[PDB]
RNA sequence: ACUCGUGAGAGACUGCCGGGGUCAACUCGGAGGAAGGUGGGGAUGACGUCAAGUCAUCAUGCCCCUUAUGUCCAGGGCUUCACACAUGCUACAAUGGCCGGUACAAAGGGCUGCGAUGCCGUGAGGUGGAGCGAAUCCUUUCAAAGCCGGUCUCAGUUCGGAUCGGGGUCUGCAACUCGACCCCGUGAAGUCGGAGUCGCUAGUAAUCGCAGAUCAGCAACGCUGCGGUGAAUACGUUCCCG
C-alpha cells in the first residue's frame, strides 16, 4: 500500500491482464471485493460504522 | 481481548440507522469511492469545528450532505465563505453537485462521538486524564437524560511508558441488550508521547420506539 | 374438496382426497412406481393403516422439493392431517401413535472453523 | 490366445483382451471392436484364428504397438535429454517434468525413501 | 400498461412508498394491481476479522435487497404526472418497464 | 493451435541477421518463442535474468519455446 | 447426555417385509453408510437365501442366530491400584441384542463368500446351526468372563 | 381454490390436571397442541489474562535512507528438493466397477455479462446469436448418490489413477521456467495401514452432487454456503483431560 503503488493501480495499464482491483480506502492489495471495492478490514470497519447502505451483519 | 463488537454496528439493523442512504446496482463501487473521499474531505476542517455525523442521502445523481454538528457558527463562518467553500470543493472533487445541509445537536455532552472529541482533545492538552474523564462525565452524566456511560483510555496515559488503559463509568450501560439505543464513539488523542485512544458509551435509555 | 399441505425437510407435499376404491396418483405416477423402495411404502400408507380406511379413501397428491424421502414423510404428514380433515373423532387416534406431528429437524447451519456442522478439524497439539 | 504379440489369457472378454497391449486401452478396444466385427463379449478360449487375422492387420495397418510405442517413445525422452531442454534436466535429475512441486510430494519420481 | 417495480433496503420505506404509490394512483383513479412481494436477494461475505492470521473465527455481512412490484393498467398522464412528480424516500430505486 | 507467438523484436533481429549471411552472438531478453525455423543456426544470447548464456539452435529446437535451453535455478543438495 | 442421567432414545419401526424390530435393527447396524435402501437389499436378499437354505420363515433363523451369539456376560477394563482387571458385568438385554447384531455383521463382513448377500446369508446359517466364529466370539467372551469372575465382587 | 412469494398477526407462558416439595422456589407424570418446559440453530464474547497476533489494511511516536533502503521497465524468483512435519483429496474394490434406460432438490449467479435452438467436431470447444439488468431469459426443463436391466467373478484384476509419450482446445501481448481442460496410449504405489491419535449424541455422523466469492484464465481436492440419502450408542462417573 505504498502510494507508488497505490498511485499505480489506477493508471491505464500497459495489459489488460496488468489492472488489478486494489481497495480504494486503504490500497491493499490481497483480499479485494468487486461489489464494494473495499478490502475485508476497510469492509468491516465501515460495514460496523454503517457507511455502506445495508450491508449488516448476518445471521441465519 | 474485550472482544467487544462496535455497538452502533451491531444495532445498525435493530435501532440505530445507516448513516450513508441509496440504492445502487452496478453504481455502488463508484458511491462508495465518493463516499470515501467526502468523508476523508470533511475530517479536517470539521474536526476542528466539532463534527460528530456525516451522512450522506443520495438521490438521482445531486448529491446530498449532511452534517450534524456542535456549533453553527465554526461550520459556518461567514455565510457561503466557510460553507459554500467545503461545499464547493466538494462539488469539485465529486463529480457531481453538492446540497450540504447543517445542523446543531440539542446537547453536545450527551453524542458519544462529541464526549470523545471534547476528551481526547482535552488528553491532547497536557490535562490530567483522570481528571479529564471525571470531568468527561459528570456534565454528561446528566443534562440531559441519559442513564449510562463508560469511558476508556488506552494508551501511554500521562506520558508513561506502560499502555495502561482505564476504565470509568456511571450508571447503567448493558451491550448484550439489543433495545438499548447506545451511542458509542472513539476519538483519538494526539499527544506528542502518541495517541491515546478514547472510547465512550452512552445509554441513553429503554426506548425501542418500534 | 379437503387439500393438505404436508410438509418434511426441505419438501413440501399437497394430497387432497376423494372417495373410492384403491387409486394413488402422484406426479402422473403410481405409488408403486415412485416409490421404488417399499419402506416408504409403509411410511406413507401408516396413517391409512391406523385409522383403517386404506382402501375406502384415496389420496390425490401433487408435491415438491426434498428428495425422496423428504416427499415420503410429507405425504404421510399430509394424509395424516387429511385423516383430521375427514373425521375429528379419528385424531385423537392418529396423534396417540405417534403422527400429525411434523419433524422440525432440519439440515442446521454449517459454521465458520469447522468441516461441516459440528465437525472440528483434527488437531494435533504437539 | 496370440495376437500383435501380447500373449492373451484363457478367459477374458475381447475389450479387455486387446488392451493388455502396449498400444491399447479400453476406447482403442472400443473402437477397433466396432471396426472389425468382433463381439466384445467374446472369450479368449472362443477366439477365432481368423479373427486373429483380420483384427491382427487391422491393428498392424492403422494402429501402432509393443516396438513402435516403447522404442519409439523412448527415442522422444532421449531426443528432449540430448539436446538440453530443462525438461531435458528433469529426466536427467529424475524429477518430475511437469513443473509440479517437489518440496514435499513427487515421491512417484524420486523412488523409494532414503532419509537424512 | 405502465408496471412499476421498485427495489430498496427497508422493507418498512419501501411499503410506505408503495403505499404512496397506491394512494397516488388510486387517488388519480385508475386500474391497479396492489403490492406484490418479490422474493429477495441477499449478498453474504464472508470476512476474515482479523488485520492479520486468524482465518478461523470470521464475520460476515448479508446484504438484504427487498424487491416490491406494484403492476399500472390503463394510463392516464394525469396518473403519469404524479410519478415523476414526488418521490419520497429516496432510498428506493424505481423501475419503470 | 493458431496463430503462433513470435517475439517482434526477435523477429526484426533475426531476419536482419539472415538476410546479410552474418550470424552474430545475441544478448537476447526473449524467453518466450523459437517461432520460425528461420531461427536455426544463430547463436541466441538467452537471459534467465542474471548472465547470457550462448545456445546455438540446430533443427531439433523447433517447438521449445526459447528461454529454457537455459536453465533459472541452481540446486546442488550437499 | 451421559453425566445428567438416562438420556431419551428414538423409537424404531418395524420391518414392512418381515415384521421384527430385530430385523430392522439388523438393516441399521447393516448399513455401512449412505445406502439404507442398499443394506435393505442385503439383509432381505440374505434373508430370502436362509430362507432357501432352510425353507421356513426366516425370521426364526434369524432369531435362533440371534439367540445362539447372544451374550449374557461382559468384561470390564476397569483398573484399581496398578494392576488392570478385566470385571465381568451382567448385560443388559438391548447390550446383549447390540452385541450380538454387531458380531454378527463384522464377522459376517470379514467372512469370504463373494458378495455381501451370500456373507450375510452363511453367517445367519451357521450362528443358526453353532458354526461361524462369532459364535466363538461368544465363547470367548464368556471365557474372559468366567476366567474373571472373582474380579466381578466390586459390584460395579 | 391449493401451494408459493412477502407483509401484518396468533401461538409456549410450567398456562391447565396429578405427585413430591417448608405450601417456597423447582422437579416426576398426564392433557391439549404444529411444537413442552431455555422446541432447533444463529447473531450476541462481562472484568481481565497471555508483554499472544498485526508498525505489510490503516493510523502513528521515535530512530534510520534521501543520490538511495525512493521510483520506472525487461527478464527471473516467490512453484527450487537427499529430506521431515501438517491439513486435505483419490484409493486399496462385488454394499463394487463399466454400459444402457429412468425419478426426485435446495439455494444461488449474470452487461462490453449469462448466452439458448440449429450447424461443425469424438471431445474439450468452434460458428452463431434467440432471450434476458432477469420468480419471466440463461445457468438445459436443472442435479448426483437412487431405482430397473445387462456384463465383470475376487484377480494387482474390466480395482487404482499416479507417472510418461504423442495429439489438441480455450484464456491471454505472452502458457519454456509456471495454466486449466479434452482425446489416444502408457498403467506405478496401494491387499484397510506400528506406537500413537482425531471428530461426532440427530436430520448429527457418514456419504452424494450443486452454487458462490476472489477471477481474463486457473494450481479450488481450498473456503463459504445449499440441499439429497441417512445410522449406531450413551450402563454410568471408578479412571484420563479441562
Amino acid at each position: 500500500a505504498k502510494k507508488a503503488l497505490v498511485h499505480k493501480a489506477n493508471k491505464k495499464p500497459k495489459f489488460a491482464v496488468r489492472a488489478y482491483t486494489r481497495c480504494n480506502k486503504c490500497g491493499r492489495p490481497h483480499s479485494v471485493y468487486r461489489k464494494f471495492g473495499l478490502c475485508r478490514i476497510c469492509l468491516r470497519e465501515m460495514a460496523h460504522a454503517g457507511e455502506l447502505p445495508g450491508v449488516q451483519k448476518s445471521s441465519w | 481481548m474485550g472482544q467487544k463488537i462496535n455497538p452502533h454496528g451491531f444495532r445498525l439493523g435493530i435501532t440505530t440507522e445507516w448513516k450513508s442512504r441509496w440504492y445502487a446496482d452496478k453504481q455502488y463501487k463508484d458511491y462508495v469511492k465518493e463516499d470515501v473521499a467526502i468523508r476523508k474531505l470533511l475530517a479536517t476542517g470539521l474536526e476542528r469545528a466539532g463534527i460528530a455525523d456525516v451522512e450522506i442521502e443520495r438521490t438521482r445523481d445531486r448529491v446530498r450532505v449532511d452534517i450534524h454538528t456542535a456549533r453553527p457558527g465554526i461550520v459556518i463562518g461567514r455565510r457561503g465563505t466557510e460553507a459554500d467553500r467545503i461545499r464547493a470543493d466538494l462539488e469539485k472533487l465529486t463529480g457531481k453537485q453538492v446540497q450540504l445541509n447543517i445542523l446543531e445537536v440539542k446537547n453536545p455532552e450527551s453524542q458519544a462521538q462529541l464526549v470523545a472529541q471534547g476528551v481526547a482533545e482535552q488528553l491532547s492538552n497536557r490535562v490530567a486524564f483522570r481528571r479529564a474523564m471525571r470531568k468527561a462525565i459528570q456534565s454528561a452524566m446528566r443534562q440531559p437524560n441519559v442513564k449510562g456511560i463508560r469511558v476508556q483510555c488506552s494508551g501511554r496515559l500521562g506520558g508513561a511508558e506502560m499502555s495502561r488503559s482505564e476504565f470509568y463509568r456511571e450508571g447503567r450501560v448493558p451491550l448484550h441488550t439489543l433495545r438499548a439505543d447506545i451511542d458509542y464513539g472513539l476519538y483519538e488523542a494526539k499527544t506528542t508521547f502518541g495517541r491515546i485512544g478514547v472510547k465512550v458509551w452512552i445509554y441513553k435509555g429503554d426506548i425501542v420506539g418500534g | 374438496p379437503i387439500q393438505t399441505v404436508g410438509r418434511r425437510k426441505e419438501a413440501v407435499v399437497r394430497v387432497r382426497l376423494v372417495p373410492g376404491t384403491g387409486q394413488f396418483n402422484l406426479d402422473g405416477r403410481t405409488l408403486e412406481n415412485y416409490f421404488p423402495n417399499k419402506v416408504h411404502q409403509q411410511l406413507i400408507k401408516a396413517p391409512l393403516v391406523t385409522v383403517d380406511r386404506v382402501d375406502q379413501f384415496d389420496i390425490y397428491a401433487h408435491l415438491d422439493g426434498g428428495g425422496p424421502s423428504g416427499q415420503a414423510g410429507a405425504l404421510r404428514l399430509a394424509i395424516a392431517r387429511a385423516l383430521i380433515l375427514v373425521q375429528p373423532e379419528d385424531r385423537p387416534a392418529l396423534k396417540k401413535a405417534g403422527f400429525l406431528t411434523r419433524d422440525p429437524r432440519a439440515i442446521e447451519r454449517k459454521k465458520y472453523g469447522l468441516k461441516k456442522a459440528r465437525k472440528a478439524p483434527q488437531y494435533s497439539k504437539r | 490366445a496370440r495376437l500383435v504379440g501380447v500373449d492373451l489369457p484363457r478367459d477374458k472378454r475381447m475389450e479387455i483382451a486387446l488392451t493388455y497391449i502396449y498400444g491399447i486401452g479400453r476406447t482403442r478396444s472400443n473402437e477397433i471392436l466396432a471396426a472389425t466385427g468382433i463381439d466384445k463379449n467374446m472369450r479368449t478360449k472362443d477366439l477365432t484364428d481368423d479373427q486373429v487375422t483380420v483384427l491382427r492387420d487391422y491393428i498392424e495397418g492403422n494402429l501402432k504397438v509393443e516396438g513402435d510405442l516403447r522404442r519409439e517413445v523412448q527415442a522422444d525422452i532421449r531426443r528432449k535429454i540430448e539436446i538440453g531442454c530443462y525438461q531435458g534436466l528433469r529426466h536427467r535429475r529424475g524429477l518430475p517434468v511437469r513443473g509440479q512441486r517437489t518440496k514435499t510430494n513427487a515421491r512417484t519420481r524420486k523412488g523409494p525413501k532414503r532419509t537424512i | 400498461k405502465i408496471r412499476i417495480r421498485l427495489k430498496a433496503y427497508d422493507h418498512e420505506a419501501i411499503d410506505a412508498s408503495a403505499r404512496k404509490i397506491v394512494e397516488t394512483v388510486t387517488r388519480t383513479g385508475a386500474s391497479v394491481v396492489g403490492p406484490v412481494p418479490l422474493p429477495t436477494e441477499k449478498n453474504v461475505y464472508c470476512v476474515i476479522r482479523s488485520p492479520h492470521k486468524y482465518k478461523d473465527s470470521r464475520e460476515h455481512f448479508e446484504m438484504r435487497t427487498h424487491k416490491r412490484l406494484i403492476d399500472i393498467l390503463d394510463p392516464t398522464p394525469k396518473t403519469v404526472d404524479a410519478l415523476m412528480r414526488i418521490d419520497l424516500p429516496a432510498s428506493v430505486d424505481v423501475n419503470i418497464q | 493451435k493458431k496463430g503462433p507467438f513470435v517475439d517482434d523484436h526477435l523477429l526484426k533481429k533475426v531476419d536482419v541477421q539472415n538476410e546479410k549471411n552474418t550470424k552474430q552472438v545475441i544478448k537476447t531478453w526473449s524467453r518466450r518463442s523459437t517461432i520460425i525455423p528461420d531461427f536455426i543456426g544463430h547463436t541466441f544470447a538467452v537471459h534467465d535474468g542474471r548472465k547470457h548464456v550462448p545456445v546455438f539452435v540446430t533443427e531439433a529446437m523447433v517447438g521449445h519455446k526459447l528461454g529454457e535451453f537455459a536453465p533459472t535455478r541452481t540446486f546442488k543438495g550437499h | 447426555m451421559p453425566r445428567k442421567g438416562p438420556a431419551p432414545k428414538r423409537p424404531l419401526v418395524n420391518d414392512p417385509v418381515y415384521g421384527s424390530q430385530l430385523v430392522t435393527q439388523l438393516v441399521n447396524k447393516v448399513l455401512l453408510e449412505g445406502k439404507k435402501s442398499l443394506a435393505e437389499r442385503i439383509v432381505y436378499g440374505a434373508l430370502e437365501q436362509a430362507r432357501e437354505k432352510t425353507g421356513t420363515d426366516p425370521v426364526v433363523t434369524l432369531k435362533r442366530a440371534l439367540d445362539n451369539v447372544k451374550p449374557a456376560l461382559e468384561v470390564r477394563s476397569r483398573r484399581v491400584g496398578g494392576a488392570t482387571y478385566q470385571v465381568p458385568v451382567e448385560v443388559r438385554p438391548d447390550r446383549s441384542t447390540t452385541l450380538a447384531l454387531r458380531w454378527l455383521v463384522n464377522f459376517s463382513r470379514q467372512r469370504r463368500e463373494k458378495t455381501m448377500v451370500e456373507r450375510l446369508a452363511n453367517e445367519i446359517l451357521d450362528a443358526s446351526n453353532g458354526l461361524g466364529a462369532s459364535v466363538k466370539r461368544r465363547e470367548d467372551t464368556h471365557k474372559m468372563a468366567e476366567a474373571n469372575r472373582a474380579f466381578a465382587h466390586y459390584r460395579w
